[PDB]
């Protein structure tokens, strides 16, 4: 074949920390189908939201939106547990079906998006030219909000291992711990990756006691 | 004076 239908950019989700996951490349004949789970970024969350984007940029606000909606009735439970099935499918006539089921509760929603919706020839063209020119800058800006995210997984689960650890853990290993977390949450709000991981690593070397625990 | 980038080429 010399012509065929294709869906013209990638079309995802809005991620914990402000980033596009893609669910469809660009570029991908249509029909097409595809499926992903995801889970809660924070314990005891019981709604969650879909936002959904089209657009090949890493920060999930400098892509087109589509549309959003809500799916809550989620038993609250630790992060990471909950298994919530998004579901992407593009039929022959280009209408775009999302849905996102919560596999504990069964709980579901959905959305319909238009073949009309969406960015133009022209924004696709300069959507396409405007990731080639700040390919290195969203790379940093994703490296940003996985070391951001890590970052938050370690004040995580000190703070869990302080907890636990109680009356046990010394009063001068805790004070350190406490100020090394204050530090690490302070550096998290800035955009030097670098300077997260530093405060992890101090955070790290005054948990010594705790990690025994 | 603040100045303005051109259009990506």
């Amino acid at each position: 074949v010399l012509l065929l239908d294709v869906t013209p950019l990638s079309l995802g989700i809005e991620t914990m920390g402000g980033v596009m996951t893609t669910l469809i490349a660009k570029n991908t004949t249509i029909p097409t189908k595809h499926s992903q789970v995801f889970s809660t970024a924070e314990d005891n969350q019981s709604a969650v939201t879909i936002h959904v984007l089209q657009g090949e940029r890493k920060r999930a606000a400098d892509n087109k939106s589509l549309g959003q909606f809500n799916l809550d009735g989620i038993n609250p439970a630790p992060r990471g547990m909950p298994q919530i099935e998004v579901t992407f499918d593009i039929d022959a006539d280009g209408i775009l079906h999302v849905s996102a089921k919560d596999k504990n509760s069964g709980k579901e929603q959905k959305i319909t998006i238009k073949a009309s919706s969406g960015l133009n020839e022209d924004e696709i063209q300069k959507m396409v030219r405007d990731a080639e020119a700040n390919a290195e800058a969203d790379r940093k800006f994703e490296e940003l909000v996985q070391t951001r995210n890590q970052g938050d997984h370690l004040l995580h689960s000190t703070r869990k291992q302080v907890e636990e650890a109680g009356d046990k853990l010394p009063a001068d290993d805790k004070t350190a711990i406490e100020s090394a977390l204050t530090a690490l949450e302070t550096a998290l709000k800035g955009e030097d990756k670098a300077a997260i991981e530093a405060k992890m690593q101090e955070l790290a070397q005054v948990s010594q006691k705790l990690m025994e625990i | 004076r603040p100045r303005l980038p051109r259009p990506r080429p």
